[PDB]
């Protein structure tokens, strides 16, 4: 879904690869539906002899992508509205979501299997399908969602750093225009620049924190993390500002570099993310009508270069130099599309 | 005195009715205001109800609830009682429905001679019962080969009904018709007639026969008669027979199970009939023998008439014989309060058999007693209470053991006994209260009182003397009467019966679903609930008192229906010869009640909705420290959630009622239909003065039913004229 | 297919009906297709052995009814030209199939 | 000998929960690693028969 | 091997076994084998279990 999604925003795209998409998109939904409980949930297995109990995690990841997948190919809407329903059953107004997830593997996901980490799951999800912030279960939630940022923003001990990613775009998603920069402004003040790419990651190699739980999630968490947090800077209600789309252009830097050779990402959980925050900034950067974009870059001492950026050329650096000893200029762009200027 | 709140509401809330929904607010920590919102699952659709509650009463309140393009949504109702100290709130799911209206038609006559002219009237009530004013899209006239032949469209019915009428062609097609409404929601209530050509009758094949007869038999006592108008019997050559069909095995080329009979013959007594008894051992009753039908020929003597009837086709010949079943017993016992439980012995024609023993059996506490059946019948008794949770009963009598060769082979003639499963109920504080149950049709129109036992040893906690009790009554799928009793108890009070009174009004509809609950300080809830079947029956008395009794053809006679002081009231009067014909579709206050959707609420919508997890505490211990750890499974304890699950109503509540395990002039002429009509009651009753119909070779049976908009409609006795 | 077809000339159709339709719908396409040979034929034991030669029929009938599904829900054209391509193969020129 | 693991199958609680063995450590299993036999009268071994 | 063998089938077995030693020759080890396992299943009150 999110291939097919990212395909389509940055433009390339073919139609001999939207159909052999489309069969291996409407095949897996129906093959999905198969392992569907009476009550609208989903388990790992199916519905074995009618045994199985329902895996609170896989049944909210469905419906996040069957909120997208309904977008290209069509989804029925019962399927959608009883798993939402079989969600709010499993919701309690303290600590919003309760963990029933019954699995044997869990690279599946990233979440700490917290109720914090999975309310931060569902929450996204539910407001991710759209859905009012007045509803009642996002009501419960939202709450639990405050109660948690202001616990585990009492220090640096305060369940790590991975909840609080997902505490960002849950946020910005909801409207807390003001909460959002609350937790935005301790995470930039927590993040990690490099050379013109800042990300977020974990303790490298913990020594600190000891006491493993199965296996090491660390190459995954790192990649989740700074594509939830993308989406929380495009995720601004009137619109992202410059101040929010320049520094989201940085974080997009280090995850485009930091892909998989293959193709796609380390686990699934953090290439769906991946993708995901990648097409939505590409929805905000690009534009499809306005091919001309004119720059003119000029200094106070007579300096003078300009340049035409479009479909034919942002596949590629434009570059000048011209070296004036005390610098004092102006970078003038015009109309239609986005440029990034570095200046080194 | 640690507080709580509670909001009960039906599983199921009709659309567009005015539903009850109770709140009892029982702590006094402070002024706390209650307040139900029901919203829908997607979509932005929200509403809220402010309920005005008071300390430690019993307030009610009722909505209408806003209507749904979907025949059956699901809802999300969260209750929320907000207070300067404490805040709670909670939230389930519900289903919202569209019930339809109950609607019915009523026909001139059951058969139609083609030219005829069909005249029917259709009707259209409420759960309540009470004329309804409704727009139908259609009614049509259905032939038999399917062709509709006759319509009437969108239109609304004036005083909660509409008249019609319908001219049969002169060459139509022989067979059942039928006039089908459907109503705006689709829900097609059928009725048929038929039509033919015949010659109606002028008398009646009166047949006498066994209703039900044991296998075990050498004869039986059987007569035919033949009257018309005032008793008056007619002389006739009848030939009756009696034959039966083994094995309804469809002919094969050698009759439909044509098996063997003794016919018989002879003359009719003037002043009486024909009387004859028949061995049945020329049947054999007996190796896959299964029913008898007995037609008839009174072959009327100065006539070339042979009118038969095939009556009484349903005399049984049953495969049980011995038999026995129990009248009034608890399914909730209770191992501090030995459970009492009431057995009847019956045979055959229902013949109970008194001075007779019996042997009950109890797989728990071993009450392995006799007794012996008192006059009617009848054996009372009760057990100790100290075993595990389910408690088997069964009851031998007589002779269990017998040799009748093998069990399946080639006949089987079982004496069915009676048994019965209680389970106990969870106790929060070792505490209970019973509810004595009275298992039999209650009268309407007539007060009934119920028995509570209460069991409060160390209950009470608080100490405080004053202790108050509720219970409500519910019917149709939704809460009806409320009301309470004040208990004024010691610190440690267990001994004590108390009684409650309640009216069997008829608002109750045959269910009558009531419970019974305490409200601890201890954060408890100790209750019971019981069903109670209620006779069906109308709200709007009304009787036909046909005066002038017998007359000749005469005119004017006064026929008069007393019935509500306001009221429309459609008659119905018509030879009792085209209702000897064919026996028009009945037409009864029980015809009603099963037209009525919902007749009991009885667990939530279970295949629409479902929900039993808020707290998985079942699988934190893996096991418990017993003598040789062992672990979890799952349990059949009843308990207090269970006893509003059977209610069909759920509750948004703070104390213990689940238990904790939260995860798994000299002239002759006019005769067919002599009054079809309709008539104003005045403030008692009304008098129609109809003349009086000519060719009155036979007695005029009539009847009639009413419509009131305060007590419901009516249906008076079929009252004749000879 | 064909019930769903003739509902929806009649006129006479629901749409709590169509999404009860469409679920038996697109679940038997699915499970039909996991009896498919490699050739793109289909028999009434299906792949399993890797023995199984094509039902001439059963092959055939899948085909008229997965143009007639491709109408209301979405096969993938490659199974029908699959088919459609071992039906000419099984073709003699006299005697047209077999 | 007398088996009483096998004697009881239903028990109560908040939920009912059926039989299985224990390992833990009995009078009868420090006698028997020390390498002899009691003939007794007191409670000395697990119920587990 | 998810079974105890039933005291009456063993006490049968033996009452033959007993037997059957005169006209074929039996291992004494076999009736010896059980007649011990019969003792471990013997309460001195209601003898036999
Ligand atoms: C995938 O690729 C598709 C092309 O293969 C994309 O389709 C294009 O979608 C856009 C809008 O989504 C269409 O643009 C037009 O927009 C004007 C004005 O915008 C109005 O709607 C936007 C929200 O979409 C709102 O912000 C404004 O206030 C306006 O109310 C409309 O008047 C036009 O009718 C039209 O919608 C393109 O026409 C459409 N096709 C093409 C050929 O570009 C699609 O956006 C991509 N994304 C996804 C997820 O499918
Ligand atoms: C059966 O299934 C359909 C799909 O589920 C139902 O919906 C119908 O869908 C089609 C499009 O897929 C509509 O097509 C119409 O096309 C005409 C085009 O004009 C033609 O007809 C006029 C005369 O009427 C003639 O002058 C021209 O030369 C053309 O040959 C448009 O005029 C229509 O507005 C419409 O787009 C169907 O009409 C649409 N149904 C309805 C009732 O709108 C369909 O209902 C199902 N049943 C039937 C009986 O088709
Ligand atoms: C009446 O209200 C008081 C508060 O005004 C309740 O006090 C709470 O009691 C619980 C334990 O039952 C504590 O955990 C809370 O901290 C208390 N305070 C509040 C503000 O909730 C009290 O339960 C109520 N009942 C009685 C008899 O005092
Ligand atoms: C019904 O139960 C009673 C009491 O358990 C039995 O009564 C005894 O009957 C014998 C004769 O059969 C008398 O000698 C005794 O005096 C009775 N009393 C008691 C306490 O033993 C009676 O037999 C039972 N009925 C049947 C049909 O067996
Ligand atoms: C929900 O929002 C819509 C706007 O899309 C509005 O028309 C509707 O009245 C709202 N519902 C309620 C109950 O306020
Ligand atoms: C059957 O007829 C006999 C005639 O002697 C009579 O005694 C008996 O009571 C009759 N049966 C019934 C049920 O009256
Ligand atoms: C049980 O109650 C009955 C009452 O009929 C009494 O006869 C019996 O002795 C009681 N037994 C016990 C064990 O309490």
């Amino acid at each position: 879904i999110y291939v097919l999604d990212y395909l389509n925003e940055t433009q390339q795209l073919t139609p001999e690869i939207k159909s052999k998409a489309i069969g291996y998109l409407n095949t897996g939904y129906q093959r999905q539906l198969n392992y569907k409980h009476y009550d609208g949930s989903y388990s790992t297995f199916g519905e074995r002899y009618g045994r199985n109990q329902g895996n609170t995690w896989l049944t909210a990841f469905v419906l996040k992508t069957f909120a997208q997948a309904r977008a290209y190919i069509f989804i029925d809407e019962a399927h959608i509205t009883q798993a939402l329903i079989w969600l709010s059953q499993r919701q309690k107004d303290n600590g919003c979501f309760r963990s029933s997830g019954s699995l044997l593997n869990n690279a599946i996901k990233g979440g700490v299997e917290d109720e914090v980490t999975l309310s931060a799951y569902i929450t996204i999800a539910l407001l991710e399908i759209p859905l009012t912030v007045t509803h009642p279960v996002v009501r419960n939630a939202l709450f639990c969602l405050e109660s948690a940022w202001k616990t585990a923003q009492e220090g640096d001990h305060g369940s790590h750093v991975y909840t609080k990613a997902l505490l960002a775009y849950a946020f910005a998603l909801a409207g807390n225009q003001d909460k959002r920069k609350e937790v935005l402004k301790s995470l930039n003040e927590e993040a990690v620049k490099k050379d013109n790419s800042v990300h977020w990651e974990r303790p490298q190699k913990p020594k600190a924190p000891v006491g493993h739980f199965y296996e090491p999630q660390a190459p995954s968490a790192e990649v989740e993390m700074t594509s939830y947090v993308l989406l929380a800077y495009l995720t601004a209600q009137p619109a992202p500002t410059s101040e929010d789309l320049t520094s989201a252009t940085n974080i997009v830097k280090w995850i485009t570099k930091q892909q998989n050779a293959q193709g796609g990402f380390s686990s699934t959980q953090d290439t769906v993310v991946a993708l995901h925050a990648l097409s939505k900034y590409g929805a905000a950067t690009f534009t499809r009508t306005g091919k001309a974009a004119q720059v003119t870059i000029q200094s106070s001492g007579t300096f003078s270069s300009k340049f035409q950026v479009d479909n034919n050329n942002r596949l590629l650096l434009q570059q000048v130099s011209l070296p004036e000893l005390p610098g004092e200029y102006s970078m003038k762009v015009t109309g239609e599309g986005c440029v990034y200027l570095q200046t080194s | 005195g640690k507080p709580q709140y509670m909001v009960l509401v039906p599983s199921l809330l009709h659309t567009e009715t005015t539903e009850k929904g109770c709140v009892l607010l029982s702590y006094l920590n402070e002024t706390v205001t209650v307040s139900a919102s029901l919203e829908s699952v997607r979509g932005n659709r929200s509403l809220f109800t402010d309920l005005e509650a008071e300390n430690d009463v019993l307030h009610c309140v009722a909505f209408a609830v806003p209507k749904s393009s979907s025949n059956e949504e699901v809802m999300f109702l969260t209750v929320q009682v907000k207070g300067p100290t404490q805040e709670f709130k909670k939230r389930t799911t519900v289903m919202v429905k569209n019930e339809d209206s109950l609607v019915f038609v009523q026909t001139d006559k059951s058969i139609y001679k083609p030219g005829q002219t069909v005249k029917f009237r259709v009707v259209s009530m409420d759960e309540n019962f009470h004329p309804l004013n409704e727009l139908i899209p259609l009614v049509y006239i259905q032939d038999p080969k399917g062709n509709r032949i006759a319509q009437w469209q969108s239109f609304q019915l004036e005083g909660g009904l509409k008249q019609f009428s319908f001219p049969l062609s002169s060459e139509p097609f022989q067979g059942s018709y039928k006039v089908v409404v459907q109503k705006k929601s689709g829900g097609r209530t059928e009725h048929p007639f038929t039509v033919e050509e015949f010659v109606l009758p002028k008398f009646e094949v009166q047949v006498t026969v066994p209703k039900i007869i044991t296998i075990l038999e050498e004869e039986m006592n059987v007569s035919v008669c033949g009257l018309y108008t005032y008793g008056k019997p007619v002389p006739g050559h009848v030939t009756v027979s009696i034959c039966r069909k083994y094995s309804d095995a469809s002919d094969c080329h050698g009759e439909d199970s044509q098996a063997f009979c003794e016919k018989f013959s002879g003359q009719l007594n003037s002043h009486g009939c024909f009387y004859q008894q028949v061995k049945t051992k020329v049947f054999q009753l007996k190796r896959k023998e299964y029913e008898m039908k007995l037609h008839t020929e009174a072959q009327i003597q100065e006539e070339g008439t042979v009118v038969e009837l095939t009556g009484r086709q349903s005399s049984e010949i049953t495969r049980t014989i011995t038999k026995l079943s129990f009248v009034k017993v608890d399914s909730h016992f209770r191992q501090g309060i030995p459970f009492f439980g009431q057995v009847r012995l019956v045979d055959g024609k229902g013949v109970p058999i008194p001075n007779k023993v019996i042997f009950i059996r109890g797989n728990e506490a071993n009450y392995y007693s006799n007794a012996t059946t008192d006059e009617h019948g009848l054996v009372q008794f009760s057990i100790n209470t100290t075993n595990v949770m389910g408690t088997s009963l069964t009851v031998r009598v007589n002779y269990k053991d017998r040799s009748p060769c093998y069990g399946y082979q080639w006949v089987s003639e079982e004496h069915e006994e009676a048994h019965h499963t209680a389970y106990l109920v969870f106790s929060p504080s070792k505490s209970f209260v019973h509810l004595e149950p009275m298992s039999h049709e209650l009268p309407c129109g007539h007060t009934q009182t119920v028995q509570a036992h209460y069991i409060l040893n160390g209950g009470t906690l608080l100490g405080l003397k004053k202790l108050s009790f509720y219970y409500l009554i519910m019917a149709k799928g939704g809460i009806v009467r409320t009301g309470t009793h004040g208990l004024l108890v010691k610190q440690e009070d267990m001994k004590g019966h108390f009684s409650i009174s309640i009216p069997v009004k008829s608002d109750i509809a045959p269910v009558a679903r009531l419970l019974i609950y305490a409200v601890l300080p201890t954060g408890d809830v100790i209750g019971d609930s019981a069903k109670y079947d209620v006779e069906n029956c109308l709200a709007n008395k009304v009787d036909l008192s046909f005066s002038p009794s017998q007359s000749l053809p005469a005119s004017h006679a006064h026929l008069r229906v007393t019935a509500a002081p306001q009221s429309v009231c459609a008659l119905r009067a018509v030879d009792q010869s085209v209702l000897l014909m064919k026996p028009d579709a009945e037409l009864s206050a029980s015809s009603v009640y099963n037209l009525l959707p919902e007749k009991d609420l009885t667990g939530f919508p279970g295949p629409l909705n479902d929900q039993d997890n808020e707290d998985c505490i079942n699988r934190h211990n893996v096991y418990i420290n017993g003598i040789t750890y062992t672990p979890v499974s799952s349990t059949n304890e009843k308990d207090m959630y269970s006893f509003l699950e059977d209610m069909g109503l759920k509750a948004f509540t703070n104390s213990k009622i689940r238990k904790p395990k939260m995860c798994p002039t000299v002239r002759k002429y006019f005769p067919e239909t002599w009054i079809w009509d309709l008539v104003v009651v005045n403030s008692a009753g009304v008098a129609e003065v109809g003349v009086t119909v000519p060719d009155t070779i036979t007695e005029w049976k009539a009847g009639a039913f009413c419509l009131s908009e305060d007590a419901g409609l009516g249906i008076s006795s079929t009252a004749s004229l000879r």
